């Protein structure tokens, strides 16, 4: 059958993919593109408005004297303009990321603890009920005790609330559905065994504060949001005096004993606090991801859900504006998304690896890690050398570089069941890549690949740690794009061919199996292209406050 | 021990909470049980809650301090701490809330006294609690119209007094009745209505709770004119001042 | 010497041990007792060889709920405990003869570690403690068991965590009384994150000691921190003496006058008619009906209303036998003590106002705790300079249940481990001796 | 005349403001508002769509048993509802914190000496107005150098720009005056010599980043944003190699050398990156609001409007929801902005100072600090007293705490032209409040107050520090409301009365001297009542973006 | 005596205070010599340089041996100064907070 980039190929080019020749410099520039022709002309709009000038076409070197391609979201008919991709032009990708920053964990266990054992009181499905209605008042920023209290407007943080969750289907089944999120309904029944397994009778909030006050603050503020209203609604749905020396135990628990943050702060030459995305560990970030429990039975399409959620969040938005900023790197992570171009490589590794060893049956070794890792790698970059089209597309040394070892450390993983021998393949697939093509990414790409075979299995203090705990934190990682993404998709895909209901954490898988998110972490690919279109609609705006 | 400074009768009274050889004058007679309910921790007949066992059960090891500090009796039971909060006008409320936490600290063993502008609270061993909260309730630190026993919701300390002379409550725990003048307790201190209402005796008339109030304001006695009382805070000012430079 | 005190010194149950010792025997720079207690914590850690193997053998690793199915590895680390800390041991000594220390406890299941002092004086901090001990131990696993390559990054993260993903050793099974550097609230902060619950633990719940190891862990972070340099010397050593030693016995005989039925306020009243009696203040004026103190010793009269403070954190918490009071305690008796006297409480007010924020956030929604998860360095408790963490260490001591975050929940590793070392659990008997042994050398 | 307060006092109450009693609960609770009647409305409609129990003004206890008080926005004849001054709720409130989170203020002095030394190329004005044309194009995310860039829609970045200032008249006049603050136009003379002395002959640009970035990030963004696009600038306009040695010394000057972030990082407990509220000191604070450009004649509106930007952005933004959130701190903050109450007794205050001694004629003593800030204490204690409308507004006795002890040190530092006697005065007012009324604040208020006066002259290193340089940070201040935007109007104060161009920082009080801002930080209490009316335009909207 | 405290840029107008420091280089420098050491003689090192515009200190090694780390050189070097500086010219408490920015910067806000 045609390799899964061909239709794509031939709608970006009018010669067929293998041409290897072609015309340029005859599209008038910029003047070819839907988009730039629509930025030009807000730009002049812009600079008359404001009185400053703004974006000009003539200013340095001129766009357009090739093609600028149309992208094919992968897993999608959807083709647009690279502009569409970035992220400041897409609320879908801006609202993934308010989505996981603005999330929190947090425990219920020691917060009914205290009530039985310092308060006296009992715990029931009934009392949690009353707690659950209390606090989806309270959360968005709504008052439960003080007269003249002053609130948010309700229509302003319809994003916000509280659901449940716990492996104790007694207590989940009898609580409001409208508070819990049902492993049972929306897990299959493997991974909900598991999963019902792993929390057992704890009992866990999903929180989630408001996206216009994660916007306006930062990550660092979900988890106190979430406390103090979590603490306004114990004083409230159980009676405590409101402020008693107990009540700074529930505010303990909720801030630090029985939390779980989405990230972890960072170093202070990067200074963040919690629920920013350098902390993100490659685990959760598979585990936020959602297509592990709808598209099990196919573990490419689970692995490369996996690789566009993070390709677009660690690259786009973290390395792209976080960590540097302006034009920033659309395209450094498009290279994993779009054309289905990381699917085929990798559909291909998947065959090879079932057919020679049966998924997850590989020697974990050394052995299996040159094998599969090689063969992979050498079918990706044969597809450049046959396809001039598909090169011309994937450009930049470093976007095949990140797609060719993908493919092969994810096939790695398929074989042994194990991330680590994954993560041995990609760093070997950028060393056959390096001395085939004589090039590999840009100037600094491979510091953490060089590094990278002698790190994938040492123990020392800043060096040793199992992919899956890895993260953009990581020394090696943390600066450069083109590999945090694709890492998270190695975490994944042992986990994915193994049938394995989460990656790292099962209270952060479970947390994201809810409909009442404003992206649909399902299916984060076609979330990309429905923003792509203008189509996705965020939470957060201030339209109801300001004039029409 | 001489408390406080000034020539005022405000600060004659601020002594006179704190000493303990100063006895309170009581106004009102409440019974053990009604005490109890407005507390709310437990009903009638209900033993103590505990939060560890009898400190006899324990079988602790050697220690000189503990050996010397006699535990109150709740402590020894194993009682859970529990609390009572009373919010006070200040329009002429006899006591006050720094007034209650410098008091009780002098007066009772084994308390943990918070003050607030609008809230001032004791926690402390339960059976031990409930034997303060009869001195509380039944004498001249509580007056049933400028105070409120109130564990929640307790916005008024700074409002204006409704027609009867009464603390605003968003909860409306204490109601005057109209036709008799007598303040009845109707809720407990968390806003659940009692079975049975509490009575709280007659709100004080206006002489008696200037003669009695702790607050200083230019229509009683204005603190700027107890200037002995002003020398010593800016006394302390000064001094913390230049101790934290050299 | 520098200054002409001399203090008493006794045992914790109030007995004299040594009278007119030189108050600078007493400071952290000249007391060798105080020095090794520093370089005690600086290099001990507490190594959980049980829960290393329950992590590795459930794939349980990298910090709370975190597991990585397939990763499993059932070693008997346990049951080689001894091999293993042999192999361990010799990794982390420098010779053969040094001060290094292994030690198996729980039938294996724990060691203690000191790492050998020596490391550190060619240090420029105190991690290599938790990092020198954590290698060694990951190698040592590894090498008893040959864990393959493939499989051995699995015992570093049950070992360490989640670092260096994370900045702590998020999900370690190892754990120190110190805290990394990163967490400092200041440079020179490292002795004050040392949560009052592992104070506690470590000595056992003696209330005494407990207030000891406190202080001269708060106090010795003075002198890092460039506090007790210069002019605020004497005040530093004169409150470690008088709140934290024990000097003169003014704490306990307080205690002993004030306990059968005494508060907050009785206890006020014994220290300022003792300050009196002492020549430490003195009338200055008469009010009406109201004298106002003097002193023209600023140190000496803080220390005596420090040793008060201590007297009525004990006997007020003491007679709850119940923690939380201690926020108050520390508030009231300090206003109290400044309107009975015209004279500044203890450090000028700095420690009422670290107790109005303790007590707001150990009663309210919006952080803190109970009084055993704070510590010099929180952001809470951090303000007063050495004088309010000490009582809230003897108030934790007295407290006989009432916790939810005790030091049983908290420290329990740190607890079977530390309260091994003598002079982490009676650091009292261990300065005055000390002191008392070099008295003429000041 | 009368009170400044009384106005307000006869809008909110039917009763005089001096009547001592009233009538409450026949309001019908929350029914009395128009706002929470559309909340409540909104609440229904949220819960239905959604299917989760939101905003119910059933749960917990009922609101408006007394009135639910109108607020003025102090200086303005707009009367709104507190709910109407959230930040959540109010536009006008969110932007100014989004336009100085996006600012940094970015040298060309070490960037000019390494193209001169290191390139050996010339600078001169028109050098620099061909740079500006080029970072102008491309600070807001447009491509200046490769092929195939996907870049920002630039209205959604209309917002972002780069203008410069120098304190040599003669080259500010030479370089395209589209780019460049004219400190001529902007300050009155005194002050405009003042600054350009500061400022010599060195350039800085200020750089504002895009609010929609702003918003999807975090501060720490800002300079690096900034620093990527001037990178690329310096490559365009002074024609370098695109990415040579050279290159990296424009990216250290412009990231580290020469960078003047808003706010400093954070310790690891609050962590958080720069240019976060936190981080920003109170001179710096001060510098941000203009009023002292435009309104010089009066220091105490001044000093109240730096008290109003300050109590705004620490209480409301950074206290109430960086560091805590939920309903948060609205009327923790608006005690000092409404009502007319702060500037009644800071009007008192000083005129009893100008009566007494002449503003800045009275020895810098304990003094004076005694007389001034006991007299100012009094007078505003004596308000609450003679007027109980006055107290059943401002019902909370933090909010009366902050606002007595502002108004008594600024009229201490107006005395004594010195901030870190107004600080003493501050603390001892607090301590006079206490005795007077046997109450101060909240449980944990008065922390810094009693700490306080003891560390006003220390000089310890955690302790001493002049009050310019203090900030939310400073160790004893780091947690409570109704106290940081106070200090920053006590710092402003005596610079205001001795007529000073700036507190802390010339290069800060001149980058924001600028009308292409989105909020006018002119007139503080203007926007802030501009936005309670649900009239202010927010920049950082994707409604280009998402369906119609 | 410029008033430029805290960081790039920083003044504070009204605040210059104008010591001779360099000029009395010697006694500032045994003073803070007097407050750094622990004991006379001991390893404390204070010399001047640049005919007294700069200072080599090093502080007692002894402080570091009952410390955890080593942030007691800046901060025991500079409150030395910081007081030594104060004690030269009765540097008064009003005005003594500007010496203790001119030693040691912005700290503790940043
Ligand atoms: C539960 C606490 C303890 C705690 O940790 N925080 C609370 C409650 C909390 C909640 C109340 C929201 C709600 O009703 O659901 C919020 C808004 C914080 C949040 N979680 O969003 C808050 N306080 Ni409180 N809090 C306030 C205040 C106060 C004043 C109110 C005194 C009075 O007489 O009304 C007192 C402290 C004092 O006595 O000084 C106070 C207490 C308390 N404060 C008592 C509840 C008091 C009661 O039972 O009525 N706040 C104030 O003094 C004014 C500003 C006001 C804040 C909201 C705003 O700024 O708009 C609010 C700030
Ligand atoms: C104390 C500390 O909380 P923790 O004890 O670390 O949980 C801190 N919060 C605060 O300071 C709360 C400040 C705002 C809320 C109270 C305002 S009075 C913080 O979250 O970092
Ligand atoms: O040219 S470099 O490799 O320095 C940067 C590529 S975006
Ligand atoms: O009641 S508390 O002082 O704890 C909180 C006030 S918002
Ligand atoms: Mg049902
Ligand atoms: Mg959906
Ligand atoms: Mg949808
Ligand atoms: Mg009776
Ligand atoms: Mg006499
Ligand atoms: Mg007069
Ligand atoms: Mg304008
Ligand atoms: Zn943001």
């Amino acid at each position: 059958a045609d390799k899964l980039f061909i239709n794509a190929l031939k709608k970006k080019f009018e010669e067929s993919p293998e041409e290897k020749k072609t015309t340029f410099y005859t599209l008038g520039g910029w003047k070819q593109s839907e988009r730039k022709t629509e930025f030009v002309n807000a730009g002049k709009e812009v600079a008359a408005k404001r009185g400053i000038p703004q974006y000009n076409p003539d200013i340095g070197t001129p766009l357009g004297q090739r093609v600028l391609m149309p992208y094919q979201v992968s897993t999608t008919d959807t083709y647009v303009e690279g502009d569409d991709l970035h992220f400041v032009n897409n609320a879908a990708m801006q609202q993934m990321w308010d989505d996981i920053r603005r999330t929190v964990i947090v425990g219920l266990n020691h917060a009914h603890a205290v009530i039985e054992k310092r308060l006296g009181k009992e715990v029931t499905p009934e009392t949690i009920t009353h707690y659950l209605e209390t606090v989806n008042h309270a959360m968005p920023g709504a008052a439960v005790v003080q007269e003249h209290m002053v609130e948010t407007h309700p229509a302003l943080v319809a994003d916000s609330y509280v659901k449940v969750f716990t492996g104790n289907d007694e207590i989940a089944d009898e609580i409001d559905p409208a508070f819990v999120i049902d492993i049972n309904k929306q897990f299959p029944e493997d991974q909900a065994e598991t999963l019902k397994a792993e929390v057992g009778d704890g009992i866990w909030q999903v929180v989630r504060i408001p996206t216009i006050v994660s916007r306006t603050c930062d990550g660092a503020t979900t988890s106190r949001w979430s406390a103090m209203q979590i603490g306004m609604s114990m004083i409230s749905a159980y009676k405590q005096a409101a402020g008693e020396a107990a009540t700074g135990d529930f505010a303990y628990a909720a801030k630090h004993a029985e939390v779980i943050h989405m990230g972890t702060y960072l170093p202070v030459r990067r200074a963040r606090g919690e629920n920013e995305p350098g902390g993100v560990p490659f685990g959760y970030l598979a585990d936020i991801c959602q297509s592990s429990r709808v598209n099990y039975e196919d573990p490419v399409r689970v692995s490369l859900d996996v690789v566009a959620t993070g390709a677009m969040l660690y690259d786009q938005i973290w390395l792209g504006s976080y960590m540097s900023g302006g034009v920033g790197f659309t395209q450094y992570a498009t290279a994993a998304y779009t054309d289905n171009i990381l699917d085929d490589f990798t559909y291909f590794g998947k065959e090879y690896v079932e057919d020679k060893y049966g998924l997850c049956e590989a020697p974990n070794n050394m052995d299996t890690v040159l094998d599969v890792a090689t063969e992979v790698t050498f079918y990706g970059l044969e597809q450049y050398e046959e396809y001039p089209a598909l090169l011309e597309d994937q450009f930049g040394g470093s976007q095949r570089a990140a797609v060719v070892a993908a493919a092969a450390g994810c096939s790695t993983a398929f074989a042994t069941g194990n991330a680590q021998t994954g993560l041995s393949g990609w760093y070997l697939s950028m060393y056959l890549h390096k001395e085939q093509h004589s090039r590999l990414g840009f100037y600094g790409y491979d510091l953490q690949d060089q590094c990278g075979a002698s790190n994938v299995f040492s123990i020392r203090g800043d060096e040793g740690l199992p992919l899956e705990l890895r993260g953009p934190n990581y020394p090696n990682y943390a600066m450069n794009v083109g590999h945090q993404g694709e890492y998270a998709g190695i975490s994944q895909a042992p986990h994915a061919a193994r049938g394995d209901a989460f990656v790292f954490n099962p209270l952060v898988k479970i947390a994201f199996a809810d409909d009442n998110l404003v992206f649909d972490f399902t299916n984060v690919r076609g979330e990309f292209a429905k923003g792509a279109l203008r189509e996705f609609e965020p939470a957060g705006e201030r339209a109801l406050i300001t004039p029409a | 021990a001489q408390y406080y400074p000034g020539t005022t009768k405000v600060a004659q009274n601020r002594r006179n909470f704190c000493n303990p050889e100063y006895e309170l004058e009581k106004l009102r007679e409440i019974s053990d049980e009604d005490v109890v309910k407005i507390l709310g921790h437990r009903a009638p007949g209900e033993e103590y809650p505990s939060v560890h066992p009898p400190l006899e059960e324990m079988d602790e090891p050697e220690d000189a301090i503990r050996e010397m500090v006699e535990p109150i009796d709740g402590a020894k039971a194993g009682d859970r701490v529990r609390y009572i909060q009373f919010t006070d006008s200040m329009y002429f409320a006899p006591a006050q809330p720094y007034v209650r936490s410098r008091a009780y600290l002098c007066r009772y063993r084994g308390a943990d006294a918070g003050t607030l502008s609008g809230r001032q609270i004791i926690e402390t061993r339960e059976r031990d609690l409930e034997k303060i909260s009869k001195e509380l309730l039944e004498t001249e630190f509580f007056d049933p119209a400028r105070s409120g026993v109130r564990g929640k919701s307790v916005h008024g300390h700074s409002l204006r007094l409704d027609e009867d002379g009464m603390m605003f409550d968003m909860l409306r725990r204490q109601i005057y009745n109209k036709d008799t003048g007598r303040v009845e307790m109707v809720k407990n201190q968390i806003g659940d209505e009692l079975d049975e209402p509490v009575d709280l005796g007659e709100p004080l008339d206006e002489e008696t709770l200037m003669e009695k109030t702790t607050i200083y304001r230019v229509d009683g006695e204005a603190y700027r004119d107890d200037v002995e009382a002003v020398e010593i805070m800016q006394r302390i000012h000064v001094l913390r001042s230049q101790g934290g430079f050299n | 010497a520098k200054f002409e005190d001399k203090v008493d010194l006794y045992d914790d149950r109030g007995n004299l041990v040594e009278e007119q010792v030189p108050l600078e025997a007493l400071s952290p720079l000249r007391n060798p007792a105080i020095k090794s207690i520093v370089q005690g914590i600086k290099r001990t850690v507490a190594v959980n060889l049980e829960g290393i193997e329950n992590a590795l053998k459930t794939a349980k690793v990298g910090g709370p709920a975190c597991k990585i199915m397939g990763r499993e590895l059932d070693l008997d680390i346990v049951g080689n405990a001894e091999s293993i800390a042999a192999a361990a041991k010799e990794m982390i000594q420098v010779t053969e003869d040094d001060d290094t220390n292994v030690e198996l406890l729980g039938g294996g299941k724990r060691a203690l570690v000191q790492v050998p002092s020596a490391r550190f004086d060619v240090a420029a901090e105190y991690s290599a403690a938790p990092l020198v001990t954590a290698t060694a131990f990951v190698q040592a696993i590894i090498n008893e068991f040959d864990v393959s390559m493939y499989d051995a990054n699995m015992v570093k993260a049950a070992v360490l965590g989640r670092y260096p993903q994370s900045v702590e050793y998020m999900g370690a099974n190892i754990a120190t009384m110190l805290d990394i550097p990163q967490k400092l609230e200041g440079p020179g902060y490292a002795l004050r994150n040392i949560m009052v619950n592992h104070v506690v633990a470590a000595t056992l719940k003696n209330t005494l000691q407990a207030a000891a190891l406190s202080t001269i862990l708060e106090q010795t972070a003075m002198f890092e921190m460039g506090d007790a340099v210069g002019a605020f010397e004497r005040m530093h050593l004169l409150g470690l003496a008088y709140q934290g030693m024990n000097a003169d016995n003014l704490v306990f005989d307080l205690v002993k006058a004030n306990g059968k039925e005494g508060t907050v306020g009785s206890v006020i009243a014994d220290l300022v008619e003792r300050a009196l009696e002492d020549g430490v203040i003195k009338v200055e004026k008469e009010l009406t009906d109201y004298k106002v103190y003097g002193t023209d010793d600023l140190a000496m009269w803080n220390a005596y209303a420090a040793a008060g403070l201590m007297a009525a954190t004990m006997v007020n918490q003491g007679a709850a036998r119940a923690a939380q009071g201690v926020s108050s305690t520390l508030l009231y008796y300090n206003d109290l003590i400044e309107f009975e006297t015209g004279l500044p409480s203890v450090d000028f007010g700095k420690v009422e106002g670290t107790a109005v924020g303790f007590s707001f956030f150990s009663h309210s929604i919006y952080g803190g705790g109970g009084p055993g998860i704070f510590n010099g360095n929180h952001i809470v408790t951090r303000h007063s300079k050495g004088f309010a963490i000490p009582c809230v260490a003897a108030a934790m001591a007295l407290d006989a249940g009432t916790q939810m975050f005790s030091p049983e929940a908290t420290s329990g590793l740190i607890k079977e481990v530390f309260s091994q070392v003598d002079e982490f659990r009676e650091p009292l008997k261990y300065v005055v001796e000390a002191a008392a042994e070099i008295k003429n050398e000041i």
